[PDB]
Formats: structure tokens, C-alpha cells, sequence
């Protein structure tokens, strides 16, 4: 394949792929390039047959222009946006906590017509954040991703509902714009047509018709075939066009009687003006396609018109009338049916570019309002464009979007796959969309149009199910925002390698066959009938003559993550979802290793993630070091790549890169020259291959629990580096400026032994919870010590320190090595917040080993907590003495419908120990379908089994039966995949053979270090006197309602009382109970909880006389 | 996550009525005819007018 | 407001601890003769919470302020000797 | 429908003039506190406004 | 029976542990026992058990 550095991973695939997997990050980079109008996008648009393409920002500036003051005495026009070089490098932006942005410049032509003058000069429009290569935004040091938003597209949507009141099928239609007010029509059960403008009270359609100027004759002529409109006209009292305006106007202005001019112009302004109503260039297209109007030209108009509104009304009437095909004067014939709002032919995708463009438009609208207000009150013929253009609102809008918008999310740097799948995520929620607690089931259920566009397997398992998804592997975003997918064209029973990208609504006009349907060597279909999708989403058999399109490859419907799972067929969708989701939670291990049995995706997903380093130009490696790689290109140019070492990710996982090249080695352009965290030789490596035996073992693996060999702890098989950041800032107060110093009041000399002269913890020192990280003190002020303290301080005579200790200390339950310090000082002219003087950040790194309670998981949705780690000698071992690394329970496999893990286990053993099919008298029948490359392979040979073109069930048996002998010359595993294990504790062999193989297991990031809590006594909240928890040290557990029900059901009174009063809210009783425990005395009775007293006070404050009496 | 405090501070002292500050009560009457009492210390210097409840 | 941590909270361990000191100190002062103990108890106001000047202690003891200072010095040196310091040294923190 | 309320006021002896207020109570300050967060920024409940 | 994590058990039983630490003369007083428990000094576990 094109990738030069691919390790030789033999593949079981049998189908030739006609299309190469596209750039997985294109959905972000292409959209952003469109936004800024880069020359690459401009040239590509021309190559697509377009003429005079306009960038996203050029579109906004042209829409803003021309700014015209009323009476037309002057005008202003922005144009020609330009970008200069970025202010700082990405690495420097991250290090110094800046925003990666480039200056933006435009030209502004100001025209004075009353004198004919024209002026123009470059105007600085501010710093514009820039998408870095590999698709992320650096905002205030943090790394952020803008997730594309799936939203229902503007257009006309007809719907029909049957009502049991009369069993009639009532009809309604809604016209939804991208900007402006709404409009809808409906047919009532009384055989009448109604209109609702801006969701106001229902009114007859004839009112709207006569408002536009229609009369009896025109309505009779065009709509006379329908009884409902005739009845509505007969019932309506309106007579004359002005009469309709008389009725309409007072509804919005109850107190002002109408005037003809304003009333007549109100309708045009409300809907038929592009100033206040806009279809946004996509609603226009959809309306033209649906109603058949204005087809065949790129209509610049985006406002509502008279012809289209009446066309929509007529379409509704005909749909109620019962027509199946309709035609329009001056238009084209179209079918008649209701519209499904869940179809991707109706739902579009706001990419990052459009999301940024909307906020740019809002900011420029505010700027326009300010400019048009202030241009009336300045000297004419002496004003200058740069002296009245105010760029503050646009910069403020841009800052707000990247900071507070729900879409601009923190980059998910758990591992390369997590970041890769986060960039191409689709979100149905957020502003302008739906919400988590609404939309019911309909919005989130799967739909036949998702095939090849949105993955049905991968999705959050929590309450966001269906509301969040992943773009398909082959899918690309249409310029209008729709999702396109590629298909092969087939002519009269023979395929043809011309691939067309079809949108969702165009696919329904054809029948598409499966990718795996066999074909002759010439491309002709070999079968008489083929299984195909139909226009309604059904799957049916069809004669080979009738097919007109074909799937590109079997992997078309799955996402990047789902494509990683081998033997995806044998895992139920419920568990496939879990398997796809867990891979995003795997932590990077110290040394990653690629899986023995995997999928062809493992390579590309690693390279496209952007975490690895690839050679930009062909050349020879000149110098290699742990920190940088220098390469001499064949053209005479020299490149230097810096490798980030032990950098802390967003979630605390280490992100170390390492070189994989030797000095003097020649590298082709695009070749991988350094691995990322979870990669080996360019292939992704999220976990570890290890020996698994499937059998219950003394109940330690009971209920999904897992047993590990102690070897994994001795040899750092599952060890991972974790890095934490502790930050402390010194500010000023009314009593003076608090300072950072080594010496602090009343601390033992040993405690401050590892502190620098400036009070910071010495780099490389070992730190344990409670140790000093930064010595800090604050002015104390008035003390007025108690008499006992006065006497004590007289006894020793120690000074009453003018300052109080507020030093930063290691949190409870943390430890590690101090690997770095970053310090900001205002005396050096830093960008510290207002009122801040100093800032110190200390990085503490630790080396976590696998231990009890750590969650492990596989690629097939099987996970569990490590219940016991046994010594090596206690593990069952093969007859040759090799102990099994992990033991999994048998009862969990068959009932969870994830048998694919057993297939993976068998194929892993086949891969570890080479195989050689005995081709002595011809290939065996079961091996007749295998490629010649798979006949033999050495030990430790990696294999690839694509998700829908992998090894069959029959070939696995043969491969198991043809495994090579072990080191000593004997086979450890029989053809059935089982071995005679020996019991490590009693020594006796197990009575029956046990399934043994090699499985790829992942170390999930769900460490309970942030979920283990303990509290005897701690902080209490200011407002409610109950303990706080879940966001600070020593959090308290919530004793819920159902627990109170359980307490009452037990008949347990005293325990419940002490839980609700002493332990939680009785302010007086807490200290009494604490002193009783300390002194060894029995606990006193509880008091009245503060909640009840506050309730009485609150009721009394509301003029309610509430009292307790006996 | 963030912390604050009321406009005052707490005191841990314990003593009770075993210490007595010598006090006496003054009597006041208002315009509407209501009457009120105010305990003052024996240092007295009681004011002639007082803002009652 | 539901998550503001109060800085001036009634810390339990301190609340009891102080009382223990207020007892322990007494046990040390009660180890002296009442003759010595009264001066310290009046000097620092332990008996009634109000510190008293050297002269005012003479209102019940009769001796002059300089002699009260000398008695205070004697008692003050006796208490700070290790035989009694170790009993309550570590309460200062 | 009216008789229910009329009898409710007719019973219990309490007068119906309580529905008109010549004075209103004020909730204690700490149930509507003003607290200065870390850094000196103040936070206050809506009630005291 | 149930198995309780060692450090969680210590943090949960802190005051009970400090009482026994004080009366066993492992610590001079309650404040010293509090600090010693906070440091997880070796003598703590024998009393926690």
C-alpha cells in the first residue's frame, strides 16, 4: 500500500478494495480551509467545476457590505481579508499559555457620494485563532476541538397525522428558515385551512392570501378543485385586500389602529426581505428541489417569495386531496408525500467553519450597528474608516465562542484513538439543536439512512445515547452540509470502477448491492439474484439486471473505532458498542506493542491521528536522538523534528514519543520515524497480548472478576506513567502582599529540607501526601490571642508571627517525583490575571503498576476488576512449563453473546506459534479460499482479519490443526484449541483440557483513585451546614431517599436518626459526638437538625404563623 | 472548590453563668404607649432616649 | 452557594483540643502551691478572663508591684523547666 | 364553592384581616448571607436585593 | 465478613485510632496523635487492627 513503513501484517481479506480510505481528519481541515479561503481549497473548488468560488469569511464580509446610511449620502464596504503569519509557535503557545492565532486584515472602501470621495486602508480586525495541522485549536494553553453539530436543515416539511376523533388524516406543513420568523399551515378537522405566523393564534389561509393581494377569482381558478379552501373562503368574512391587513395588524399591535402603508409593508418586511429572513443558501436548495421551483440555476435569492408560499399551500392542499404526483407552472413535476425529519436528506451538519462563521456574523452585526449609529455624529468629509471601525465586539464574540460554547470541548487526549474519534464526532445537542432531557426516543433511534454516513454501533452508553455519534470511515461532508458516501457504478450486470459520492436523498432513487457479492473475473455478477437495499430502507433480493450501484467495501458502515474490533460479526451490537467505547479509555503503557491479531485499520488510525512523527520529504536520517531527529532531504534541505518528552495530556496520561530510525537510514516521504504513546512501528497499540486460559478458578474470577499472574507486576507489563499538575498563585490583599518563602511559621526543619532558596520544592525530590510543594504565607493582622495561648507563648516566648501559613501541599493520597516547575512573575511583565503577582505550577509524576481493583477490558466488550494477583508458581501452566498470564471465567462468555473473543483467542495462539499448511497433494479443501500468502508464517507473526472480510469459521479450525511444534518439538494446543493445564497449587493435572490462547487486553483509565473516598470529619458548606463532597477532599456520601426507606423497613430508628442529625446537620451535636469519641465516652442524644429550624424561620418570614406545642 | 467566610469569626471559649457581669435594667416608654426594658451594665450612664423594638 | 467551603468553621478537633489544654494547663498550675498559682492565674486572667497589671495583683496579695514581678519571674522560670514543659509543649501548634 | 372558604374563615376564631399587611417580617441575615469569596469577590443572595 | 481497604479504614476510623494512640502513650496528646495518623507512621496499623 502507499504507506512506506507498514510492518508486514498478513491479511485474510478476500475482496480487492477499489477505494483508499480518505483522510480521517478531512472533515475539520477542509471546513476550516473553506472558512479562511485558503488557496488549496480555492484551486480544488475550480477543479470541481465551480466558477468564482468565495470563502467563508469573504461571504460574511460581502453580506455585511455595503453599509448604507439612510438617504444614501455615504457608504462603506469591507473586502479582501488577509492573514499574516501566526504570532507564536504551537509548542510555545502551549508552554507560555497563549492562544495560537494569526492577525486578520481587511480593506475598507468608504465612499462619500455627496462629494464623490473614496478612501481605503488596511484595518486590523484582531487575532483570529487558527486550526493547527492535525485539526485542533490552542486556546489559553489548552487544546480544544470543535465538534460538528447535526441539525435539521431549513426547508419545507409536510406531515400527516390521523386523529381518532373523526379518523381523518389531517395535514400540516412548516417552513423553517436559517434566520427570521417561522411560518406554518394546517388543515383542521372541520375541513378548513389555517395559517399561523410566528406561532400566533390560528387564522384562515384566505387572510394571508388576500394580504398578498389575491382575490376570489384567482383562488377559484387555481385551487377550485379542492373543497376545503372553497369552504374556508365561504366562511371567511374578509372582503378586499386591505381587510385582511386590518385583521392581521392589530394582533401584533393591540393598541395601535392599522395604517395601510405600514400594514401592507409589514408582511414584506417580516418574510419577503433578506434583511430579516434568510434560508441561508440551503433552505433555498431544499425548497427548489421539493416544490420544483427555480431549478437549474444557482439562485442568489434566499428570501421568501409569493410564488413559493402559494406553491407550498397548494402542495399541502393536493397532499390532503390525495395527489401522488404534482406539477407547478414554470416548474417540474415532483412526487407528493410527507417528509421524514429524521432522514439525512433533511438533517445537515454544521462543521467547524460554519460554527465559527455564525459568531463572526454576530460580532460583525454588532459592529455594524455601532458604526451605523456613530456615522451620523461625526465630521463629514474628514472622517476616516480606521477611526470609526470598532473591532471590539467581533473579538469578544470570537473569544466567547472558543471559551464558553458547548461545542468547543476539551481535547480528549486519553490516547490517540480517543482524540481521533473526538475530532470526527457528531453531536445532535448544543445551541440550535436538541437537549439531553428532551426529544424522547425518535431522534436517537437508528434509521436506514445512517448506512455509510453515521456509525450505528459507536455511541455513548449513558443518557446521550444516539444524540452523539461518529462519522463513518468513508463518509465525507457535502459543501451544503449533507453527508455523502461513495458507491461503485454498475452497468447492466457488470461493475465499473467509477465511484460516485451520493448524498442521502439521491441514494433512495437507486438500488445498491452488497460489497461482498461475488463477481466474475471480468466484473460480471456471477449470481442470478443479489441482496440489495431499496428506496424505503428495506433489504430484499433483486435480479442482477436491476442493480445500478454497489458498496465500496464491507467496512463502509463502521466507524474508525468500530473497525478496530476483529470478528465484529460474532459480537452482538450491545457488546460491540461497549468494545468500541472502551478502546477510547485505554491508558498508554510504558512500552506499547501491536496486537498479534488485529485489523488493517490499526495502521491508518495511528498515522491520521497526528500523534506520530512522519518524514515530510524523502531523504536520509542524518542524526537521531531521544529529543530530536534531523533528516537531510534529497533536494538539499534539512529538517529537524522535536520529540515531545513526558508531556502531560489533558487527562494526566503521559505522552512520550520515541524514535524508531537509525542514523544513515533512508526514509520515504510520509514514513513514520517516531512512535506516539500508543503505537509501535507506526501501528496503534492500545493494550498488551498475553496468554489467557478460559476456565473458572477457585471463585476468584467469579462475577466478571479477573485473575492476573504476578509476572505482569514484576516485568512492568501493565505499568503506566501518570502526571499531575499542582498550581498556586500569590496575590495581594488589604493587609499587604502575600509572599512565597522557604521559611514558614511553626514547621519542623526537616519539612523544609527539600525546599529551594525561593521556596519551591526542589526538582527531582520525592514527594508524599502532606509534603510542602510551595511555601507561602499571608499577613495575619489582628490576633488578640486567648489568655491560655498568651500564657503558653509566655512559657516558651515564641514570637507571634505576623503571617499565617497557606503553603501548597500535596493532596491526600498522592505521591511521585517532581519532574518540572513553571513560574510566572509580574515583575517580568507576564500576562497574569488582574490582582495576581506570582504563579507556580509543579508537575508530579508517578509510575503506577497494575494492582487489585484496576479495571481491565478487551476489544469485545468484556471487562472486569482484578480480584486477585497470584504468584507465578500458583498460575496454571502448559505441559512445557509456561504459566498462563490471565484466567477468565467461562460463564460470562456464552450468555453475553460476545463469542468473538474466543475466535480472537484462537487466532492469537495461531499467530504466536507459526503454522504451515501441509500442501503435499494439493491445497486442502478448507484452505482453497485462503490467499497464497497465508499458507505458512513464522512464530510471532502478526495477522489481519478485517471486520467484515476476515477469516471464516472453517479456516480457523485448519489453522489450529496446522500449528507448528513448540520449542521442544511438541504441540501444546490441540486442533480444538484446548490444552492439558497443570494445577499450580496441588500439582495434579486438571481433569479436562482447557481453552488457551493469546488475547489483547487493555488497561482502562477508570482508576478509582478519584473515586475512592473516606471522611471522618472535613469541610462544611457555608449555606447548608451539611458536608460537601464529589469535588474536594474528604467528600461525604449522599444518604438518599431509598436508603431511608430501607432504614425504615428494617425498623432501624436510631441509626437513621444519627445518620440524618448527628453525622450530617446537627451543628451543635457534631462537636459533642467528636469529643465523646475522643474521650471514650458514650455518644449523647442528637439535637434538632438545622434544616428544621431553617424551615420554621423561612415559614415565619413568609407571614405564616408556625409553632410547636404540646 | 472555592471558599469564603462570613463577616466574623468564631470563639471557642466555654465559660457559663458562673461569671456574672453586674447589670441593671432600664425602662422606656414610646409614643404609642408601648413599654420596653433594656439591660445595661452597672457602669450605667443610661441614655435618656432609646430606640426600642 | 451549595459548594462554598466556610473558612471560619467550627473545627471539631481544635474545639475539643483547646478544652484539653484548658484542663492540662490547670493540672500543671494546680501542681504549684496556691501562693504561686494565684499570681499567674491573676496575671493572665485565667480566673476571670481579664489580665491584671502587676500593681492590681497586690489588691489581694498586698505585696508591691516589683515583688509581684519577682514572684512572677520565679513561677515563670519554674514552669518553663523541662520537668513541666514537656507535659504541654506540643499544644502550641 | 364559596361556602368552603367562608366557613374556613368562619371557624377557628382567627380574623380574616391577616390578608392585608401593615408590616412584613425580615428573614435573618445568615439565611440570606453576603460572603466574600477567595480573592475578595463578593457573593450575595437575591433576597437581600 | 467483608474486606475493608487499609487506608480507607484508617481514614474512616481516625478518631477511634487516635484515642487508642493517646492512651497507649504512642502519642503525647490528641493533636500529636492526629498529626501522627495523618503521616501514617508505622505504629498506626497495630492500633487500627
Amino acid at each position: 500500500n502507499s504507506v512506506p513503513g507498514a510492518p508486514n501484517r498478513v491479511s485474510f481479506a478476500k475482496l480487492r478494495e477499489p477505494l483508499e480510505v480518505p483522510g480521517l481528519l478531512d472533515v475539520q481541515t477542509d471546513s476550516f480551509e473553506w472558512l479562511v479561503g485558503s488557496d488549496r481549497w480555492r484551486q480544488a473548488a475550480i477543479d470541481r467545476g465551480e466558477e468564482n468560488p468565495v470563502g467563508g469569511l469573504e461571504e460574511v464580509l460581502a453580506e455585511l457590505s455595503p453599509i448604507e446610511d439612510f438617504s444614501g449620502s455615504m457608504s462603506l464596504s469591507f473586502s479582501d481579508p488577509r492573514f499574516d503569519e501566526v504570532k507564536a509557535s504551537v509548542d510555545e503557545c502551549k508552554d507560555k499559555d497563549m492562544t495560537y492565532a494569526a492577525p486578520l486584515f481587511v480593506t475598507a472602501e468608504f465612499i462619500n457620494n455627496n462629494t464623490g470621495e473614496i478612501k481605503s486602508q488596511t484595518v486590523f480586525m484582531g487575532d483570529f485563532p487558527m486550526m493547527t495541522e492535525k485539526g485542533t485549536f490552542i486556546i489559553n494553553g489548552t487544546e480544544r476541538v470543535v465538534v460538528s453539530q447535526l441539525v435539521r436543515s431549513p426547508g419545507v416539511y409536510f406531515d400527516e397525522t390521523i386523529d381518532k376523533s373523526t379518523e381523518k388524516t389531517l395535514h400540516s406543513v412548516k417552513v423553517i428558515p436559517g434566520r427570521g420568523a417561522w411560518l406554518e399551515f394546517d388543515v383542521d378537522k372541520r375541513d378548513t385551512v389555517g395559517v399561523r405566523i410566528d406561532r400566533k393564534r390560528r387564522q384562515p389561509v384566505t387572510v394571508l392570501l388576500k394580504a398578498l393581494g389575491w382575490t376570489n377569482e384567482q383562488i377559484v381558478e387555481r385551487f377550485g378543485f379542492s373543497e376545503i379552501m372553497m369552504g374556508t373562503l365561504e366562511k371567511d368574512t374578509t372582503s378586499g385586500t386591505d381587510e385582511a391587513l386590518l385583521d392581521i395588524y392589530r394582533k401584533l399591535r393591540p393598541g395601535e389602529p392599522p395604517t395601510k402603508e405600514s400594514a401592507q409593508t409589514l408582511l414584506e418586511n417580516l418574510f419577503f426581505k433578506e434583511k430579516r429572513y434568510d434560508l441561508a443558501r440551503v433552505g433555498r436548495y431544499k425548497v427548489n428541489k421539493k416544490l420544483g421551483l427555480n431549478a437549474g440555476k444557482p439562485i442568489t435569492s434566499s428570501t421568501l417569495t409569493e410564488e413559493d408560499v402559494v406553491a407550498t399551500i397548494e402542495y399541502l392542499v393536493r397532499l390532503h386531496e390525495g395527489q401522488t404526483s404534482m406539477t407547478v407552472p414554470g416548474g417540474v413535476e415532483v412526487p407528493v408525500e410527507v417528509d421524514d425529519i429524521d432522514h439525512f436528506g433533511n438533517r445537515r451538519l454544521r462543521t467547524v467553519g460554519e460554527l465559527i462563521q455564525n459568531q463572526i456574523r454576530v460580532g460583525l452585526s454588532r459592529m455594524e450597528r455601532v458604526v451605523r449609529e456613530r456615522m451620523t455624529t461625526q465630521d463629514v468629509e474628514a472622517i476616516t474608516p480606521q477611526t470609526l471601525i470598532n473591532i471590539r465586539p467581533v473579538v469578544a464574540a470570537i473569544k466567547e465562542f472558543f471559551g464558553t460554547s458547548q461545542l468547543s470541548q476539551f481535547m480528549d487526549q486519553n490516547n490517540p484513538l480517543s482524540g481521533l474519534t473526538h475530532k470526527r464526532r457528531l453531536s445532535a445537542l448544543g445551541p440550535g439543536g436538541l437537549s439531553r432531557e428532551r426529544a424522547g426516543l425518535e431522534v436517537r433511534d437508528v434509521h436506514p439512512s445512517h448506512y455509510g454516513r453515521m456509525c450505528p454501533i459507536e455511541t455513548p452508553e449513558g443518557p446521550n445515547i444516539g444524540l452523539i455519534g461518529s462519522l463513518s470511515v468513508y463518509a465525507r461532508v457535502n459543501p451544503f452540509g449533507f453527508i455523502e458516501t461513495p458507491y461503485r457504478k454498475v452497468e447492466n450486470g457488470v461493475v465499473t470502477d467509477q465511484i460516485d459520492y451520493l448524498t442521502a436523498d439521491e441514494e433512495d432513487r437507486h438500488v445498491v448491492a452488497q460489497a461482498n457479492s461475488p463477481t466474475d473475473e471480468n466484473g460480471r455478477f456471477t449470481e442470478d439474484r443479489v441482496m440489495v437495499r431499496k428506496k424505503g430502507g428495506e433489504v430484499e433480493f433483486v435480479s442482477a439486471d436491476q442493480v445500478d450501484y454497489m458498496d465500496v467495501s464491507p467496512r463502509q458502515m463502521v466507524s474508525v473505532a468500530t473497525a478496530m474490533i476483529p470478528f465484529l460479526e460474532h459480537d452482538d451490537a450491545n457488546r460491540a458498542l461497549m468494545g468500541a467505547n472502551m478502546q477510547r479509555q485505554a491508558v498508554p503503557l510504558v512500552r506499547s506493542e501491536a496486537p498479534l491479531v488485529g485489523t488493517g485499520m490499526e495502521l491508518r488510525a495511528a498515522i491520521d491521528a497526528g500523534d506520530v512523527v512522519v518524514a515530510d520529504k524523502t531523504g536520509v536520517i542524518e542524526e537521531v536522538s531521544a529529543d530530536y531527529i534531523t533528516v537531510m532531504a534529497d533536494d538539499g534541505t534539512r529538517q529537524s523534528y522535536r520529540l515531545r518528552k513526558f508531556a502531560r495530556s489533558n487527562h494526566g496520561t503521559c505522552a512520550n514519543q520515541r524514535p524508531i530510525v537509525d542514523a544513515g537510514q533512508r526514509v520515504e516521504a510520509g514514513q513514520v520515524i517516531a512512535d506516539g504513546p500508543c503505537t509501535q512501528n507506526g501501528e496503534m497499540a492500545l493494550g498488551k497480548n498475553l496468554l489467557v486460559a478460559i476456565m473458572p478458578w477457585e471463585g476468584h474470577n467469579y462475577e466478571d472478576a479477573i485473575i492476573l499472574s504476578n509476572r505482569l507486576v514484576e516485568e512492568d507489563v501493565l505499568t503506566s506513567i501518570h502526571i499531575e499538575e499542582h498550581e498556586i498563585d500569590a496575590r495581594d490583599t488589604k493587609l499587604g502582599a502575600e509572599e512565597i518563602t522557604r521559611d514558614i511559621p511553626n514547621v519542623s526543619d526537616e519539612v523544609l529540607a527539600d525546599l529551594d532558596e525561593r521556596g519551591i520544592v526542589r526538582i527531582g525530590a520525592e514527594v508524599r501526601d502532606g509534603d510542602i510543594l510551595v511555601g507561602k504565607v499571608t499577613p495575619k493582622g489582628e490576633t488578640e490571642l486567648t489568655p491560655e495561648e498568651r500564657l503558653l507563648r509566655a512559657i516558651f516566648g515564641e514570637k507571634a508571627r505576623e503571617v499565617r501559613d497557606t503553603s501548597l501541599k500535596v493532596p491526600h493520597g498522592e505521591s511521585g517525583k517532581v519532574i518540572g516547575i513553571r513560574v510566572f512573575s509580574r515583575e517580568d511583565d507576564d500576562e497574569l490575571p488582574a490582582g495576581v503577582n506570582e504563579l507556580v505550577r509543579v508537575y508530579v509524576a508517578q509510575k503506577r503498576k497494575i494492582s487489585d481493583g484496576d479495571k481491565l477490558a478487551g476489544r469485545h466488550g468484556n471487562k472486569g476488576v482484578i480480584g486477585k494477583i497470584l504468584p507465578v508458581e500458583d498460575m496454571p501452566f502448559l505441559p512445557d512449563g509456561t504459566p498462563v498470564d490471565i484466567i477468565l471465567n467461562t460463564h460470562g462468555v456464552p450468555r453475553r453473546m460476545n463469542i468473538g473473543q474466543i475466535l480472537e483467542t484462537h487466532l492469537g495462539w495461531v499467530a504466536k506459534a507459526g503454522w504451515n499448511i501441509d500442501v503435499a497433494a494439493g491445497v486442502p479443501d478448507w484452505a482453497s479460499k485462503l490467499p497464497e500468502e497465508l499458507y505458512s508464517a513464522p512464530a510471532d507473526s502478526t495477522v489481519a482479519t478485517p471486520v467484515f472480510d476476515g477469516a471464516q469459521e472453517g479456516e480457523l479450525a485448519g489453522l489450529l490443526g496446522s500449528t507448528l511444534p513448540n520449542r521442544d518439538g511438541e504441540v501444546m494446543v490441540d486442533a480444538d484449541g484446548k490444552s492439558t493445564l497443570f494445577d499450580g497449587r496441588s500439582g495434579e493435572p486438571f481433569p479436562y483440557p482447557v481453552t488457551v490462547g493469546y488475547m489483547y487486553i487493555l488497561k482502562l483509565h477508570h482508576l478509582v483513585d478519584d473515586k475512592i473516598h473516606a471522611r471522618s470529619t472535613g469541610p462544611y458548606s457555608m449555606i447548608t451546614q451539611q458536608p460537601l463532597g464529589g469535588k474536594a477532599q474528604f467528600g461525604g456520601q449522599r444518604f438518599g431517599e431509598m436508603e431511608c426507606w430501607a432504614m425504615q423497613a428494617y425498623g432501624a430508628a436510631y441509626t437513621l436518626q444519627e445518620l440524618l442529625t448527628i453525622k450530617s446537620d446537627d451543628t451543635v451535636g457534631r462537636v459533642k459526638v467528636y469529643e465523646a469519641i475522643v474521650k471514650g465516652e458514650n455518644i449523647p442524644e442528637p439535637g434538632i437538625p438545622e434544616s428544621f429550624k431553617v424551615l420554621l424561620k423561612e415559614l415565619q418570614s413568609l407571614c405564616l404563623n408556625v409553632e410547636v406545642l404540646s | 472548590v472555592l471558599r469564603g467566610s462570613r463577616l466574623g469569626a468564631v470563639s471557642y471559649e466555654t465559660d457559663r453563668n458562673h461569671d456574672l457581669a453586674p447589670r441593671q435594667v432600664a425602662r422606656y416608654r414610646t409614643d404609642n404607649g408601648e413599654e420596653f426594658d433594656v439591660p445595661f451594665a452597672d457602669d450605667a450612664e443610661i441614655p435618656g432616649t432609646w430606640l426600642c423594638r | 452557594g451549595d459548594f462554598i467551603e466556610d473558612s471560619e468553621a467550627v473545627v471539631a478537633v481544635d474545639a475539643v483540643s483547646f478544652t484539653l489544654l484548658q484542663d492540662q494547663l490547670q493540672s500543671v498550675l494546680e501542681t504549684l502551691s496556691e501562693r504561686e498559682a494565684g499570681v499567674v492565674r491573676l496575671r493572665f486572667g485565667l480566673t476571670d478572663g481579664q489580665p491584671r497589671t502587676l500593681d492590681e495583683i497586690g489588691q489581694v496579695y498586698g505585696v508591691t508591684r516589683e515583688r509581684i514581678r519577682q514572684i512572677e519571674s520565679k513561677t515563670m522560670s519554674k514552669l518553663r523547666h523541662p520537668s513541666r514543659s514537656q507535659v504541654l509543649r506540643d499544644y502550641l501548634d | 364553592k364559596r361556602l368552603k372558604v367562608v366557613a374556613a374563615f368562619q371557624q377557628s376564631g382567627n380574623s380574616p384581616m391577616g390578608m392585608v399587611l401593615d408590616a412584613v417580617p425580615v428573614i435573618p441575615p445568615e439565611l440570606r448571607p453576603m460572603v466574600q469569596l477567595d480573592g475578595g469577590r463578593f457573593a450575595t443572595s437575591d433576597l437581600n436585593d | 465478613q467483608c474486606g475493608l481497604p487499609k487506608l480507607m479504614a484508617l481514614e474512616l476510623f481516625k478518631p477511634f485510632v487516635m484515642k487508642r494512640l493517646v492512651d497507649l502513650n504512642h502519642a503525647q496528646n490528641i493533636k500529636s496523635a492526629k498529626r501522627m495518623v495523618e503521616r501514617q507512621r508505622p505504629q498506626v496499623w497495630d492500633v487500627l487492627e
